[PDB]
């Protein structure tokens, strides 16, 4: 029965990781390519200034 | 009958837009293919709006192989054309006699299947909306109607909430009577337009329900839940509820989903040129364990020099805007 | 009309090429077919 | 057989019409609700 | 009750509290944490 | 024995590494794959190189649904250890006695199924190679040898040409006497060396062909040619594979056009110094269907040196050269 | 045979552009983002001066 | 004709015959031309 | 331990972790060298 | 069938000799064409 909740926590845990994985890595690149527009636009801003 | 204008209401929406914030903009049900996919679209006007495309597609039952389209419209007319790779024709034809008053016509010509053909007229008042459409119509040898009409209304009965109701009658045979059936519906947008309710409660036993709300400038979310009642002799009610959320930048749409079958699923749109844009679409359904893949382009261009330039950004000798 | 009753079976086909007229008919530009048809930046 | 088609073309026409009339009941109720909210 | 759950009456109360739950974490500020600053 | 010093040969390589740069950096056999996939290294040291690594993956027939590995690798020893989910577990050892003369264990155990053992040792002198590889060996109570028994020879007898052999013996049920076949190679690299021609005369009848160029500093091209011998009466099974490979600062592309109608590319794309995503797509003419695969990888570390070194800031002090 | 000659031209048109897309576009993904990071080395090269 | 179409000897010229023309197209100038400067 | 023959190649990969546990100088503990994350 | 194994183990036999005679060949090939180079 402990082999079975093992087994049960297991099949969760990678469900859990392929989810958040496939969920939270092209948010993380849009987010990314978001801030470097606003650090090359501060820089644009410094260079205007 | 004079206090209508003291009353002060708004005209709500149409029927078609009831749940259009949460079904076509938060969710990506509109948006999900599978296969590979290019679409190349070219402007030539932009006052009297007319464009050309080319459509290739692989790996996907919904798409064809190949398919060419035109459109025109300006401010009282919308024609367009199509054509796929196995000789399909499709047609439309919208002209407005007003801004309140729309009549459209919808063909679709194939060969070796019969035609289908769709009717719609739509009218939006000050503080209600109208629309009676009818699918495939036909008429028997002593003049009785065939196919299915549609009609449906919507009425202001506070500055925030709205009640309609809409109509169905279908008679496919001819050779027998005609059905019937009446659905509910009802929206309610906030005071401060930050987080829209809406329900139904069809004629087939469904019961939908939605919910939007507009988290930050750039962050929206929604939720929503289908109950269907049906039988075996025995009752069997199956539903459904999904969650999901967008989030929009100015290079960038990203569309992220839940459900509670075991599916998850997002969408990306990342626009690495100005004129040009790559797709990705994936699922992973935990229940049966599998996955569904689509990458795709998307290429914009234009006919004419100035186009071209606007549409670089550069606008007329290299001096953008202000 | 006679032209109409001698063809109904192919003239589904002159649809498309009469939104693409009445594209054409409206720019100032007025390409040619091959300009119309393809995908490139004519200009 | 026939019989049973005049009642179910009867119910539907029924259905109709009931549908029509809570359409006018539903274009009448804002002055309704104005009347119900300024008497409260 | 296991013969509860074989009911269309499970099915209903699930899909009812799942949505409730989402409408009450959709409005709650948790959801105002899940939108960045940037 | 006199005059080879003055000949001055070198050492040819290794018969494994025959067509090496066609077959495995030029085309894309070894990187495509199909459907989702995550890779997650984790580096605890780099001269004594001990790493750890999660695989995830789903919609593959190759891959398996989850993979745990760990490999430690210094100067004259390899380690490897890998685990499946289902527990099916392979394992790695070499040895080098010298820097020239390496022995390689490898074992595989799965619950099932019989085990998979495979030893091999590899000589590597001034001017030619030997490897003697045995593939699941085994011994009856008579003794006799059951199993698959290789061994090759590749002699440079020019500065740039290199010619050899190969040898199997495959005894598989013991009882019927086993069978033998010989292979023949050569390999030509030019003068500049910037082009390097390989050929093999299989023992099955086969015969391939191949050349790899390299264009220009960033841009290497290869086309092989397969022709296989079959008794279907005689018949002939070929294929002609042609591709190129693009390496940038922080891309690499690969796109691969094949006879049979199949067209194909690869695209690894660094978003990150940590992070990496990849892109693979196939399309078949001749069938009209598609394959898709997408994936990422993960690069991290365990302690703060190796931190700030793979982020680029080394501590305090400049990144400098 | 006339249509029949034009059917195979359309179907070499189709597979000729389908093949030129999925071998092109990755190609100029990654040669675009070699040459936007020659563009920022030269500028910060300039900022150096 | 027809009947060499379906020897085994076709396929042998063939793939010989795209195996030459590869490999004179890789040692060619037409391949420099298809390395970008940058 | 010649009757423990079906369950002992469970150890080879612990051993492996060992080796490479036994050459760190920070040597970190059980979680973290199972640990994906970066973890220092 | 034992008179049918013989020619089959002789010609393996066969074989594998001839590949050995090969690689001896191969071995002292370099010095033969140097000589026949330096002679023609
Ligand atoms: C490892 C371990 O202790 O479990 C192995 C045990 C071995 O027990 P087992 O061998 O009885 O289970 C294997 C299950 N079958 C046979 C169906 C493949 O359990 C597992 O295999 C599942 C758990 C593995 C992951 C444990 C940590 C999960 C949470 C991480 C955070
Ligand atoms: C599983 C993946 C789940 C990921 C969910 C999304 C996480 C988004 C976090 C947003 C943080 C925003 C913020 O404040 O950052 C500003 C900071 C700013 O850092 P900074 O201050 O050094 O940068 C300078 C910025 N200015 C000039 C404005 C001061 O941004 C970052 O450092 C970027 C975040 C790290 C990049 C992503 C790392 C995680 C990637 C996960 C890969 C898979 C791992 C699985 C194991
Ligand atoms: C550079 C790209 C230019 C545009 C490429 C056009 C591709 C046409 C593909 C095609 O015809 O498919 C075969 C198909 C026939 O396909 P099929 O029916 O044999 O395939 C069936 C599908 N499978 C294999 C899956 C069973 O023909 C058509 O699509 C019908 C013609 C459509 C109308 C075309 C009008 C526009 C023509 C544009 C010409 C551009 C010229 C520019 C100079
Ligand atoms: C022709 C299609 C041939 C292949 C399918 C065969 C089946 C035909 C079915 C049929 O006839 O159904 C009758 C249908 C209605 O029937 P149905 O198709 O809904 O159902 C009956 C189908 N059967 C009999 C098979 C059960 O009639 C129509 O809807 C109209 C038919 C003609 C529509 C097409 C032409 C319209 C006019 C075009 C004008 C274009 C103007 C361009 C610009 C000019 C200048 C301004
Ligand atoms: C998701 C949850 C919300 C879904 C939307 C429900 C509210 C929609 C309100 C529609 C506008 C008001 C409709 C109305 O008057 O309903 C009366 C109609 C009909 O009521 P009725 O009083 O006309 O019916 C009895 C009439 N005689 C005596 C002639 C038979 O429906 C209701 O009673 C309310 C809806 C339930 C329908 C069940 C059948
Ligand atoms: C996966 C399907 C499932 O529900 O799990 C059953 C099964 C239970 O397994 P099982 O033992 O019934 O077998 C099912 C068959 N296979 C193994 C092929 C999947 O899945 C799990 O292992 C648990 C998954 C946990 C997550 C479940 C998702 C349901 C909704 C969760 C919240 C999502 C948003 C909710 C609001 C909207
Ligand atoms: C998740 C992991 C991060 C959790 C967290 O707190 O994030 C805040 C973090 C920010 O906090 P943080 O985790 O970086 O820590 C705060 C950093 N300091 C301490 C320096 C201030 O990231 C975000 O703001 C965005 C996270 C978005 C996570 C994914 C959203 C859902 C996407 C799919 C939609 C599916 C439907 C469900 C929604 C309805
Ligand atoms: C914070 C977290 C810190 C601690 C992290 C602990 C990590 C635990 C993993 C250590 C190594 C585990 C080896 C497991 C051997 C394989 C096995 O038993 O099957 C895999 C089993 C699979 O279940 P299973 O063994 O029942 O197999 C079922 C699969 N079929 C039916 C196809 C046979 O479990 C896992 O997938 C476990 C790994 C999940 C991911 C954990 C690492 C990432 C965590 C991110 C946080
Ligand atoms: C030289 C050739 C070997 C001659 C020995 C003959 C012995 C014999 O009788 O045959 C035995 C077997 C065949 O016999 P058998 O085992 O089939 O017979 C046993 C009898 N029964 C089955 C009835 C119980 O064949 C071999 O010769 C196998 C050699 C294996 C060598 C062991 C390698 C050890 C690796 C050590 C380092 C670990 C690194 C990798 C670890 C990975 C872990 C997952
Ligand atoms: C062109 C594509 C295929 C290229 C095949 C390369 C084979 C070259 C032959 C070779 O290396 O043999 C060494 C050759 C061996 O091939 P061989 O022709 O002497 O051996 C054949 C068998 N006998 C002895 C019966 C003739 O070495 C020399 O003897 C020299
Ligand atoms: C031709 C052309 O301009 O394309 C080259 C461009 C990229 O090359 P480029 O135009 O950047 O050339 C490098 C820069 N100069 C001019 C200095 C040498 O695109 C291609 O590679 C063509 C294939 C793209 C996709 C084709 C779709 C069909
Ligand atoms: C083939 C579709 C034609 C649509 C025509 C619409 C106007 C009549
Ligand atoms: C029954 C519908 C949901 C009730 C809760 C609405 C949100 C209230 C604010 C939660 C912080
Ligand atoms: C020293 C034992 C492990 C290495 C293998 C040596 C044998 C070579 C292969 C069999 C001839
Ligand atoms: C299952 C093997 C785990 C490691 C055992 C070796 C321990 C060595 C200790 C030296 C004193």
């Amino acid at each position: 029965f402990v082999r079975n909740a093992f087994t049960k926590s297991g099949n969760l845990a990678w469900t859990l990781t392929t989810t958040a994985l496939l969920l939270g890595v092209p948010l993380s690149l849009s987010i990314l390519a978001e801030q470097q527009l606003i650090e090359m636009e501060k820089t644009f801003d410094l260079q205007s200034d | 009958h004079s206090h209508r204008q003291s009353l002060e209401l708004v005209n709500p929406g149409t029927v078609e837009n009831l749940n259009k914030e949460v079904s076509r903009d938060v969710f990506l049900s509109q948006y999900f293919f599978t296969g590979l996919r290019a679409d190349l679209n070219k402007a030539f006007s932009m006052n009297p709006a007319f464009q050309t495309s080319h459509t290739f597609s692989i790996g996907s039952q919904a798409l064809p192989k190949y398919a060419f389209s035109a459109l025109f419209a300006n401010d009282n007319l919308f024609a367009q054309g199509n054509i796929d790779n196995d000789l399909s024709v499709s047609g439309r034809l919208n002209y407005g006699w007003d801004k309140k008053n729309i009549s459209k016509v919808n063909l679709q010509i194939s060969d070796g299947q019969p035609t289908m053909c769709q009717l719609e007229q739509d009218y939006q008042a000050s503080d209600f909306s109208v629309n009676v459409k009818t699918l495939n119509p036909s008429f028997s040898e002593k003049g009785e109607f065939t196919g299915v009409a549609v009609a449906s209304f919507l009425q202001s009965v506070t500055p925030q909430l709205a009640l309609g109701l809409e109509t169905l009658y279908s008679r496919t045979d001819g050779s027998a009577p005609g059905d019937a059936g009446v659905s509910y519906l009802t929206r309610y947008v906030s005071k401060k337009q930050d987080w829209i309710f809406s329900g139904q409660l069809q004629a087939n036993g469904a019961l939908i329900a939605s919910l939007w709300r507009k988290v930050a400038q750039n962050v929206e979310a929604g939720i929503e839940t289908t109950l269907q009642a049906g039988m075996v002799i025995q009752p069997t009610v199956e539903g459904s509820t999904t969650i999901g959320a967008k989030y929009e930048y100015r290079q960038s749409v990203y569309r992220g989903t839940l459900d509670s079958n075991g599916k998850v699923a997002c969408f990306l749109e990342r626009k690495v040129l100005p004129t040009l844009s790559v797709l990705f679409c994936g699922e992973i359904d935990h229940f049966k364990n599998d996955t569904k893949i689509g990458c795709g382009l998307q290429f914009e261009t234009a006919g004419n020099q100035e186009l071209l330039m606007l549409q670089q950004g550069l606008d007329a000798d290299g001096n953008p805007l202000q | 009309s006679k032209i109409l009753t001698l063809t109904h079976n192919v003239a589904h086909y002159g649809w498309i090429p009469f939104v693409l007229y009445l594209g054409w008919a409206h720019t100032s530009n007025r390409p040619n077919f091959l300009n119309l048809l393809s995908p490139l930046p004519s200009v | 057989s026939e019989e049973e088609k005049r009642a179910h073309q009867e119910q539907t026409e029924k259905t109709l019409k009931q549908a029509a009339y809570v359409a006018a009941f539903l274009w009448v109720s804002p002055m309704i609700w104005h009347l119900v909210k300024k008497q409260w | 009750f296991q013969a509860f759950k074989e009911s269309p009456l499970y099915t209903i109360a699930l899909n009812g509290a799942f949505f409730v739950a989402g409408v009450a974490f959709i409005q709650s500020p948790l959801m105002d944490m899940l939108a960045p600053q940037l």
